[PDB]
């Protein structure tokens, strides 16, 4: 994840879990990576519940 | 966490639509428009989760 | 301290115009930013809370965000409610309290030009018998407001204790200026005549009436 | 909820002015209040916050000693007073209620003014309270006007022919005077054939003075 | 047994943050939404040791 923070300043980075800096201390096996494009006025309602 | 793709026209009521576009049958896919004229609130963000 | 914003920003309807709001190290960036709008002659209300969201009753049309030590707001569609002013707000530690912005005015990008119509009115005999006389001459039905009234006693302008108001919006989207000047009636009696030639846009008009009429 | 508050009027400088805020509907034990001011044509400014259920208080870094505070929990109100008023303090005052509850200094970050109270413009000036003086006028279609002078305090109501004349009325905004008093004018538009054939009446009423004055405008040859 | 009070921002990325926060460096303090509309798992318990 050290090569993640060089892809322009972000807009929203709120999370409901572990820190991005502590991702290297815990070793994983399965993560979902899906992406899409929405208008910038509709980013706000992407939230659990 | 599930994907869905379709092309059949959605019927909002009791109108039988099987390829025709009535006043109650609308196409369920609407596209954007992305031009530099639009401001910050109407621009595409590559939202990845 | 205060937050530096442009005094005005305008755009044609149907597109998006933006407002900037700079901030210092303590004013913003380490804190959250809120925005308030106010209808003229009314109470201000919340626009964006917690730097991203909006309260109930405020549509999806409004949008605002910040990146570094500054914040930006985006609107899209200027029809009837976005002609009001907007304010940028935050919290800091130097003043230990809420510090607010200066003020931002948003207009739209339309009325035909109206020539000024000044009507001077001489005093009635009831004022002549009561030892009172006020020099009055008023300008109305003009757009845009650029009038400049002069108290000329047929030889030179007079400027001493001049009371002049500001033009205001009437019910017909026009302006109505006013200016009064109270003197002793013997000075008016010594005057040969009187005229208030208003200089609006360059179309100077003269309306001379006799003191005795 | 509704946030009605009582304003004040023009007053002598250096006196004490009382402005109160009423809370209705919601329970007045769990929400802080905030005081702000708005000069005409200027940005807002912050005063401080006062808890309703405690004597909690705090002021800004510039307005410390000229401000006090009083609570009336039985009346379910708060009381706001100003001592040693200034010339450039003619500002509308808002009883702003913030959502949540904060008394700590570090709590203020998450606070937005959820609701506001409608304000009344408080002004400070000196002039004896007396009835309006109507100044007679002659006409220059030729129009005629009605001039009223030294009315105190604001506002005044102008009526033509004791309410019979409604068409053609036109008022003017109030002006400032160097002596501290106020002036106003009312000019109507009449046809050129009815200056002497039909005579109109100009009337004014001032409800603080509780008196009525009438005249009879006559065009001069 | 060590109380720690600090209002400084904690950096969680490669960039050094001194007065900017929101995307990569966060403020270390979060508040409680103490409302009586919850059940028992989120009420404020007044704990003394
Ligand atoms: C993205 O890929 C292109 C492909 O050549 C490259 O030129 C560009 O530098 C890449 N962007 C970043 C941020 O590395």
């Amino acid at each position: 994840y050290s090569v993640l923070y060089n892809f322009a300043p972000f807009f929203a980075f709120k999370c409901y879990g572990v820190s991005p800096t502590k991702l290297n201390d815990l070793c994983f096996t399965n993560v979902y990576a899906d992406s899409f494009v929405i208008r910038g006025n509709e980013v706000s309602q992407i939230a659990p519940g | 966490f599930e994907r869905d793709i379709s092309t059949e026209i959605y019927q909002a009521g009791n109108k039988p639509c099987n390829g025709v576009a009535g006043f109650n049958c609308y196409f369920p896919l609407r596209s954007y428009g992305f031009r530099p004229t639009y401001g910050v609130g109407h621009q595409p963000y590559r939202v990845v989760v | 301290p205060v937050l530096t914003q442009p005094p005005s920003a305008s755009g044609p309807p149907g597109q998006s115009v933006s407002i900037s709001c700079s901030g210092s190290r303590s004013n913003i960036g380490t804190n959250f930013v809120y925005w308030y709008q106010q209808l003229p002659g009314a109470a201000p209300k919340l626009l964006i809370y917690k730097n991203d969201q909006r309260p109930s009753g405020v549509p999806e049309r409004f949008f605002g965000s910040k990146s570094g030590t500054s914040a930006s707001l985006a609107i899209s569609g200027l029809r009837s409610e976005d002609e009001v002013d907007y304010y940028c707000a935050a919290w800091d530690d130097s003043l230990s309290g809420h510090v607010f912005g200066a003020g931002t005015k948003v207009t739209v990008l339309g009325q035909p030009k109206a020539a000024p119509s000044v009507t001077l009115f001489p005093p009635s005999s009831e004022e002549l018998q009561a030892n009172k006389a006020t020099l009055v001459c008023l300008i109305s039905d003009f757009y845009p407001g650029a009038v400049t009234v002069a108290w000329k006693a047929d030889s030179s302008p007079v400027k001493a204790g001049v009371e002049t108001t500001t033009p205001s919006k009437q019910s017909n989207n026009k302006y109505a200026a006013s200016s009064y000047l109270s003197l002793t009636p013997e000075q008016w009696k010594s005057h040969r005549s009187y005229s208030c030639q208003v200089t609006h846009e360059g179309s100077t008009v003269e309306k001379t009436v006799a003191p005795t009429e | 909820v509704q946030l009605v508050q009582s304003g004040a009027e023009v007053k002598k400088p250096g006196a004490s002015v009382k402005v109160s805020c009423k809370a209705s509907g919601y329970i007045f034990s769990d929400y802080n209040i905030h005081w702000v001011r708005q000069a005409p044509g200027q940005g807002l400014e912050w005063m401080g916050w006062i808890s309703p259920d405690s004597d909690d208080t705090n002021y800004a870094q510039s307005f410390q000693g000229r401000v006090t505070m009083t609570r009336d929990t039985s009346i379910t109100t708060v009381y706001m007073e100003l001592s040693s008023l200034r010339s450039d303090d003619t500002a509308v005052y808002f009883c702003a209620r913030s959502v949540g509850y904060c008394s700590l200094n570090s709590c203020q970050r998450w606070m937005w003014f959820d609701t506001w109270g409608q304000g009344a413009l408080v002004t400070v000036s000196s002039a004896s309270t007396k009835g309006p003086s109507v100044f007679p006028l002659a006409p220059s279609t030729a129009a005629l006007g009605c001039l009223v002078k030294d009315y105190f305090p604001e506002p005044v109501t102008v009526s033509w022919n004791s309410g019979a004349l409604t068409s053609g009325v036109h008022t003017f905004p109030a002006v400032l005077q160097s002596s501290g008093l106020y002036s106003l004018s009312s000019v109507v538009t009449v046809p050129s054939s009815s200056l002497g054939t039909q005579t109109y009446i100009c009337n004014v009423n001032h409800k603080p003075s509780n008196t009525k004055v009438d005249k009879k405008v006559e065009p001069k040859s």
